[PDB]
């Protein structure tokens, strides 16, 4: 998924 | 130079020494430490820099991508799967011995018989758990005793810091039992720094006081959800503190720099590495003498  | 010898270059050759009074008494500036580490390149792989069928479905974030000359290869003791995909890396540790580290992101469901067969494998016998109490990613280590794959853990011994818990695991596979010391060090939000240092240094202690319990030496695992930020402050503030204590000096943009040729965005933020420099003058007051 997005962590940036 | 194509892009990525310019991002290799700088990460090879990049660097600040700093003595230790500099350190203490004459740091760089907040917006100096945070101009120097923008320039530092995040050396992340692209999806299609990875030739790794199926590995999709391993990674907590498809952007996180272990670099592909590091990444730690599982054998074949699973007989249900049939890659040697984990994402985790091979960091290298003091003077860029091999090995040191490795630095992956918290098992998910679907991983956790890949991280106890990267802890055979590899000849774990420390694992550092960086994390914010807060939960959604699972836990991989058993209340008392779980079988993952073909690996049985059993919880020997807990016991609770203020700053973290210590679980004394044994894993065994076949006839064989093995011996794993588990830290779980608890509030590092994603993203931020914690509120001080002094944990932070004891947890370090804690790390260092570690007696080596494997046939052969092996990495140290450190993990957060990513794999990258915490753990990459983590392993950052081992190094420099190891550079401190040998030396009384410390090269922390060549730490950062030698991090990220290991593993892609070690160090998310610049709070963090301004953090970084503030751990290691704490840890060089703490220096006897």
């Amino acid at each position: 998924t997005e962590y940036v | 130079n194509t892009p990525r010898e310019v991002t290799l270059h700088f990460l090879r050759t990049a660097g600040h020494p700093l003595t230790r009074w500099a350190l203490q008494r004459q740091p760089p500036s907040p917006k100096q430490l945070e101009e120097e580490f923008l320039k530092i390149p995040s050396n992340f792989v692209s999806p299609e820099d990875l030739d790794i069928p199926g590995h999709a479905s391993k990674d907590r974030y498809k952007d996180i991508l272990p670099n592909p000359q590091s990444r730690v290869c599982l054998g074949r003791a699973q007989s249900q799967e049939d890659g040697d995909y984990i994402n985790a890396n091979y960091i290298r540790g003091y003077d860029g011995k091999e090995k040191v580290y490795i630095a992956t992101q918290g098992p998910m469901p679907n991983t956790v018989s890949d991280f106890w067969e990267m802890v055979w494998q590899e000849e774990v016998s420390l694992i550092v758990m960086l994390t914010q109490l807060r939960e959604k990613c699972v836990h991989y280590w058993p209340t008392e005793e779980e079988t993952y794959g073909p690996f049985q853990i059993r919880i020997q011994d807990m016991k609770e810091c203020p700053e973290y818990t210590v679980r004394q695991l044994t894993i065994q596979y076949q006839e064989e039992r093995r011996s794993v010391k588990h830290i779980l060090f608890s509030a590092w939000p994603d993203h931020q720094t914690p509120e001080s240092a002094g944990p932070l240094l004891r947890l370090v202690a804690e790390v260092e006081e570690s007696p080596e319990t494997a046939a052969h030496p092996g990495p140290i695992v450190v993990h957060s959800s990513a794999g990258i930020g915490r753990t990459g402050c983590f392993i950052a503030t081992r190094i420099g503190c190891q550079q401190l204590k040998a030396r009384g000096e410390v090269d922390i943009l060549g730490i950062v720099c030698q991090l990220r040729l290991d593993r892609g965005g070690m160090i998310q933020t610049a709070e963090q590495y301004q953090f970084l420099h503030h751990t290691l003058a704490l840890y060089a007051g703490q220096l006897p003498e």
